[PDB]
RNA sequence: UGUCCUACGCCGGCAGGCGCGGGUAACCCGUUGAACCCCAUUCGUGAUGGGGAUCGGGGAUUGCAAUUAUUCCCC
RNA sequence: AGUGGAGCCUGCGGCUUAAUUUGACCCGGCCCGGACACGGACAGGAUUGACAGAUUGAUAGCUCUUUCUCGAUUCCGUGGGUGGUGGUGCAUGGCCGUUGUUGGCUGGUUAAUUCCGAUGAACG
């Protein structure tokens, strides 16, 4: 895997302030504006779940409502239960979802799915 | 809740698809007014009635 | 609760305390508190004595003021240096007014006059406000007019915010000037007109009004 | 997910820990209303006051 | 609205100078949720006479104007008065009796705080002190509600208190002013609950009170309870 | 029209940044330098240099937050 | 000059959805909730408030742990034994608004008696 010509392993070594240029313009603005307490606490919970999990299967599912939090490169391999308003969608974070949010993998709406007179007398 | 020829009724049923099974039969009040099951509201048997 | 009383400093201190011992007015009190004005920098104790220092000396100890004017002047020219190093206001505002009070009733005198005058440019507004009012009462109540105009002209040439205070000083001090200093002031007020700044322009316009009115 | 109520831990003879035999085993608060009777907590990283929430580390 | 309060608030009960702190905090400018937050901490770890001072200056004014504005008591202010009733000694002498002695209390103020008394538990010795104190002073259109609901508590009435109530009733012997219907149910509940603790001379004392001050509807029921009353 | 309207200088290609001033207003924006219109150039009846939807990639700004594209700009 | 035909946007119906709020709604998670009697526990202790971390969808002593502090302000159960903060209309007592004239400064703040803080009488 390569992301913007950068492989995964040194992307995990890479800190926040030089992740600014690898993201797009939207995520670059968001990272400058900071991350609130709600997503700092969640990142610890994914870090805790990856810590105690067995090293040969996926970790336990973490349920959250944070649909507006971008996917940092250290989140790969996690089990996040993301909520669409009705149920929790369990999504497994592949390394190809780095610049994207969490809300667009739990769709909040369902698709829509949509005999003539002939006279006898 | 009651509006002009529009009402929502609670505690008649508890599941969403109960009212779909009992849709085509009419409804009435103790005070003479009649009504028709219009559409389910969801997940607790609530419906909107006209 | 204790300021609005008749026994408070509002009314009766202005009447009966001037009779120091029953006879008005003895300055033996101010000639007794040197141990408070010297080697004591306790705040609000020098302030309260500064209130009575301004309040009492209005009631004409003028023969007393003449003889021990030098005693008062040395008792305050060191005060002008002392809390100028410390930087207070409450002890400072009344002691400048009582200096104006003693100067109003009256070679060494002009140095005290320059001590009163040099505090007009002070950044703190209360200290400036009393000095602004103090200079007016001293001159209107003159040999001191020539030197103070020479201070006024040089201060304008040295300098934006301080010039507003100086034009306020020149607002009601032009009428007590001689011819040559009015002619020099008429140039100096006209020099800042070349600057397009509006607040200095309006005050200098209003300064000429108080000259002619 | 029923809301269970807190039950206070009934510590048996909690009074009998602030002294030996004479002197006070625990600290006393240096405040005005709290002190001379108000004992302080002795935690493993802090000292805590049960009345005025005074914290010493 | 919600969330955790700053820790500078949780030391005000144990702070030395509450008066300067509370006055600079502008208690009238607080929100409705702040009353439930402040009363909770000011009645939890705070002493009795101290908490009575807080009720008089803050809680009693804030409960008076709100019911005078919307003719209804807010939910948050209701739980504030519920939490104030956790300390009954401070609430009686800080909220109840000062409202009783104000003289401007109405039916709505009486009927709203009266339900709080019914909905919660009050110690008998604290409640019996409120019985004697309200029985001594004069009678208005609102303090009767304070009587009848407290008679509905069905506590073990001390016998000295029973003299104080009947002295209040014997005080209403020669007055020609019309007694309201709500005064009769106050009398009806009294003879319903404490018929076994009234004396034989007190038995006839209420009877002549029924003779001089009758009711076209309720007086025979008051007559029925008296005539079917067992002595001590 | 407004205390949010903006002048001017510098930077970037554009959205946009940094600084410093005027105006409670027939006083500054503002001699309100508006668009069709007018004069030259290229195109030449061709779903075409008409038409712009729908899309891909990137950048900037307001917001606690831009995902189901807040909005704006470039290809 | 158009609209009606094309693309986009907007409103009524209709169709799908949990709701697509109406001529605020849908999923979840909290808050609160009698007294009387009797039987229990209750200074050995009834009970209140709390630092740190976590569950949680988050924080939150309104929760799950480590025990710090307040103390009678008590808290567990069983009874067919009592229990309007209702909304709404009529008669009903008081009270406002509704159909002239003459007088009369501790303090911090600013270019400035600038800013904020305490603080009356008669005549027609």
């Amino acid at each position: 895997f390569t992301y913007r010509g950068v492989d995964l392993d040194q992307l995990l070594d890479m800190s926040y302030e030089q992740l600014m240029q690898l993201y797009s313009a939207r995520q670059r603005r968001r990272l400058n504006r900071g991350l609130r307490r709600k997503q700092h606490s969640l990142l610890k919970r994914l870090r805790k779940a990856k810590k105690e999990a067995p090293p040969m299967e996926k970790p336990e599912v973490v349920k959250t409502h944070l649909r507006d939090m971008i996917i940092l490169p250290e989140m790969v391999g996690s089990m996040v239960g993301v909520y669409n308003g009705k149920t929790f969608n369990q999504v497994e974070i592949k390394p190809e979802m780095i610049g994207h949010y969490l809300g667009e993998f739990s769709i909040t709406y369902k698709p829509v799915k949509h005999s003539r007179f002939i006279p006898l007398k | 809740k009651i509006f002009t020829k529009m009402a929502v009724v609670r505690y008649m049923f508890f599941n969403r698809e109960d009212v779909l099974w009992f849709k085509p039969v009419e409804l009435r009040t103790k005070w003479g007014r009649r009504g028709h099951i219009k559409e389910p509201l969801g997940t607790h048997g609530h419906m909107k009635c006209s | 609760a204790a300021h609005k009383e008749i026994c408070a400093v509002l009314a009766a201190v202005t009447e009966v305390i001037r009779s120091q011992g029953g006879k008005e007015t003895e300055t033996e009190y101010f000639a007794a508190l040197m141990t408070t004005m010297e080697a004591v920098e306790s705040p609000e104790s020098l302030a309260a004595v500064a209130y009575l220092l301004n309040l009492v000396l209005k009631r004409v100890p003028s023969p007393v003021l003449i003889k021990k004017f030098s005693d008062t002047s040395k008792a305050f020219m060191d005060i002008m240096s002392a809390q100028a190093s410390s930087g207070s206001t409450s002890v400072l505002r009344w002691v400048l007014s009582c200096l104006a009070t003693l100067l109003r009733k009256q070679p060494v005198t002009l140095q005290v006059y320059h001590g009163l005058l040099s505090f007009t440019v002070h950044p703190k507004p209360k200290i400036r406000k009393a000095a602004q009012h103090g200079v007016c009462s001293v001159l209107k109540g003159h040999p001191a007019a020539i030197s103070t105009a020479k201070f006024c002209i040089q201060e304008i040439e040295k300098s934006a915010t301080t010039t507003l205070h100086m034009l306020t000083l020149l607002k009601d001090l032009l009428p007590c000037f001689p011819e040559g200093l009015v002619k020099s002031c008429s140039e100096t007020l006209l020099r800042v007109m070349t600057l397009s700044h509006v607040l200095v322009t309006a005050c200098a316009m209003q300064a000429f009004h108080s000259l002619f009115h | 997910p029923k809301k269970n109520k807190h039950k206070r831990k009934k510590v048996k003879l909690a009074v009998l820990k602030y002294y030996k035999v004479i002197s006070r085993l625990r600290r006393e608060c240096p405040s005005d209303e709290c002190g001379a009777g108000v004992f302080m907590a002795s935690h493993f990283d802090r000292h805590y006051c049960g009345k005025c929430c005074l914290t010493y580390c | 609205r919600s969330g955790k309060l700053p820790k500078a608030f949780k030391i005000i009960p144990a702070l030395s100078n509450w008066e300067q702190i509370l006055y600079v905090t502008e208690p009238e400018a607080w929100t409705a949720a702040a009353m439930y937050q402040a009363t909770r901490i000011f009645a939890s770890n705070l002493k009795e006479r101290m908490a009575q001072r807080f009720y008089n200056l803050v809680l009693l004014p804030r409960v008076r104007d709100d019911v005078a504005e919307y003719k209804r008591l807010n939910f948050h202010l209701y739980m504030a008065l519920k939490k104030a009733l956790f300390k009954p000694g401070a609430w009686f002498k800080g909220i109840l009796i000062p409202l009783c002695e104000s003289g401007t209390c109405t039916l709505r103020e009486a009927i709203i705080v009266g339900s709080i008394i019914t909905k919660c538990s009050i110690p008998v010795l604290h409640s019996s002190a409120a019985m004697l104190k309200i029985a001594e002073m004069e009678y208005s259109g609102a303090n009767s509600i304070f009587l009848r609901l407290l008679l509905d508590k069905k506590y073990a009435l001390p016998y000295r208190v029973l003299d104080a109530l009947v002295f209040h009733f014997l005080g209403f012997r020669t007055e020609k002013r019309e007694l309201p219907v709500l005064w009769h149910q106050c009398l009806l509940t009294l003879v319903q609950r404490y018929k076994a603790d009234l004396a034989t001379d007190q038995k006839e004392a209420l009877l002549e009170l029924l003779r001089l001050q009758p009711h076209p509807q309720l007086s025979p029921e008051i007559r029925r309870e008296l005539q079917s009353a067992v002595p001590r």
